[PDB]
């Protein structure tokens, strides 16, 4: 073999901010959850 | 059946025969090849033969082949429909792919290394690219031009290229002479850069030239050409730096010290 | 059937072809021998072709372009097998060839690695899985073409011994058309025709006797590959129907 | 017995054979001297079968298929993912002969490197691996199998010292193909009755003189391989019971 620094191919990788916090959202329980969508309800006045 | 026409600028009586070869190959479809020297005025040619072709309708792209990835071959070339950054819509573009209805230009054919000869071949008559991933591939109507300045059949011998790829690519092989054998549209050639030159450095008008100025751009064997053409006048031109009296010195090389 | 796409007339491709119908019917792999550029491609669709061999999904790979980890992997790499990376491991050209005709080329320039697996492979119907140890056992017919002496190679150990010595049962040979000497006059004027009606002339207007002392007298190192190339450059030199053609081109790069 | 496949009749073949016996218990490494053709592993076969522990895989297959770095990775592979070319973990070749014993084809050929690497490793059995880590031991016989003159390669310094005399603790020689006089016949028989039994004859119907003084004359460069492919490739020809065999295909890649 040999060491150098070339490059490879072929993936599938994307994220963002706001796109994680809707995928940790799953995460937890629905009662402990509720609690996090409570919170959410004071900050937004369109939503209820 | 347009005639982009752009700057033929040949008075040689073979330059003019060379316009007439590569003109009844313009239809066609076949593998071609273009071949040169140093100074042969061939970049043209290759636009000249797509431009004069029914699929002048296609996309005429172009590649080097000298300058790709040795790793990223089997991408660059194909390149794969998955695209990137995950369910993205936006697909991959590919090289061969790129190029389907249009001439494609290979260029530096003699220096392309082994890993892109071997890679060419299977793709030049099968036809059917298939990009990394996926159990589909899909023929392509893609026309081979080759231009080339170094020795095919030197390279060969080497076993530095392979022959096998030279021998199916091109039935036809356009032949280009060298300057120092036009030798004759050095009159209308030097002043057509000329007049541009003017522009580009601004000044207003020839001045006109000297007939040793002519003894001397006749007389000598002009190693790597026409281009080279361009920079002995380009040059001693905006040296001169004036439109009052006529150009009256020209020099070879700028290495020469003095 | 399937096989005027051919041609010939010197006994010698008459003997070939004599041949390829008596062991059409033998599953088995064959031997296929013959210079470069004269019909080990042409040849290759004429065995599948014949009704023993007819309905398969028959695929042809070349090794001599292929690498090391390459040509190994693409016969039968990860089919089955899971490994980290690798990712949309596919059977490759020899799995799905099964069922179906399949003609590897260049087999002396192969990997010596590669060759074991292959003999291997070859021998009572088994194929190797890097993940389950199940091996697949279908009856491909492929038939291992070579255009070299293998004889040689083995001496130095270029060549496993294995992998020839046991298929060297049924070799069949293509001879160069130096040899032929008439089936190159009847193959002139077909590829000619089909260039005119490829270009849209009226009419082929024939050869001279020059243009016939200089086709015969030519060495042709490659043969239909070869010969074809130059009778279609000959073809477009001339582009009008009156008179047969007189001149003609067996080097490009020559000036004048 | 493993149908105690090429019996040698002569004496030489008898006398080697009584020597093998007495090496198999112990773990000794054994060296074999024979020519390509002769001596094929038959023996080695018989080295790692007639010893003491027969669980133990016998992997073999060391021939020198690869140049130079390549060895390396055929043996001793590489680590746990380190380097380029890497994926995962690979043991190689001693550690998957684990228990068991080893073979090698054309010791002789591997580089200096690899030999340095083999005399370090089988006093105390511990493994670099190439990647390296924690050295690790394991106890196999090794059985090396070359085929020129190997004092000759120290009396021009191409095999180690140290390492070429721990290695070759004993030798056995073996007998060449031509040495073998009226075992020839005895050869013939043997392949030619495995043959029709192969091809599902009815019997075989026997020899002819001529046939006879083909073999008479013969120089034999293969002490297994050249006389059975011949032999067999004449019964496949021949392919009928109802008349003797009389035609030999000496060369299968003749003209014509
Ligand atoms: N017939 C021509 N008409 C106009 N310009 C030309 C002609 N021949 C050569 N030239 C000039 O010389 C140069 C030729 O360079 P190019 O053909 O790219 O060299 P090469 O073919 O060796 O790569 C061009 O940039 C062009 O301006
Ligand atoms: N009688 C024929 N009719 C049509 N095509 C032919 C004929 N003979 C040869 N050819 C073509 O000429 C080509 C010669 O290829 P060849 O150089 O023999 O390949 P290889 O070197 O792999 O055997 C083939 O691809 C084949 O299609």
């Amino acid at each position: 073999m040999k060491q150098g620094l070339q490059l490879r191919l072929s993936q599938q990788l994307a994220m963002t901010p706001q796109l994680q916090q809707a995928i940790r959202l799953l995460q937890l329980s629905t009662l402990e959850l509720q609690q996090e969508l409570q919170q959410a309800l004071e900050s937004n006045p369109l939503l209820e | 059946m347009a005639e982009y026409k752009d700057n033929l600028l040949g008075e040689a009586n073979s330059f003019l025969e060379v316009l007439e070869q590569v003109s009844h190959l313009a239809p066609l479809d076949k593998p071609v090849l273009i071949i040169g020297e140093r100074g042969t005025g061939k970049e043209l040619i290759a636009s000249r033969l797509h431009y004069l072709s029914s699929r002048w309708q296609g996309p005429f792209i172009s590649l080097n082949c000298a300058a790709l990835n040795e790793n990223l071959l089997d991408s660059e070339l194909f390149g794969h429909e998955a695209g990137a950054f995950t369910g993205a819509q936006k697909r991959h573009p590919g090289r061969f792919e790129r190029a389907d209805g249009g001439t494609l230009f290979l260029d530096e054919l003699a220096t392309a290394p082994m890993m892109v000869q071997e890679k060419l071949l299977r793709v030049i008559e099968y036809g059917e690219l298939e990009r990394v991933g996926g159990s589909q591939p899909l023929q392509v109507n893609v026309r081979l031009v080759c231009a080339t300045n170094a020795d095919l059949p030197a390279m060969v011998n080497e076993g530095t290229f392979r022959a096998d790829l030279l021998d199916r690519l091109a039935f036809d092989v356009v032949q280009l002479p060298p300057l120092r054998e036009r030798e004759s549209d050095i009159m209308l050639m030097a002043e057509y850069f000329a007049i541009q030159m003017c522009r580009e450095i601004k000044l207003p008008l020839f001045p006109g030239f000297t007939e040793r100025a002519r003894e001397t751009l006749l007389n000598y064997r002009w190693p790597g050409n026409i281009r080279e053409l361009k920079n002995v006048v380009e040059r001693s031109v905006y040296r001169h730096g004036t439109s009052d009296y006529p150009l009256d010195d020209i020099i070879i090389d700028p290495f020469k010290r003095r």
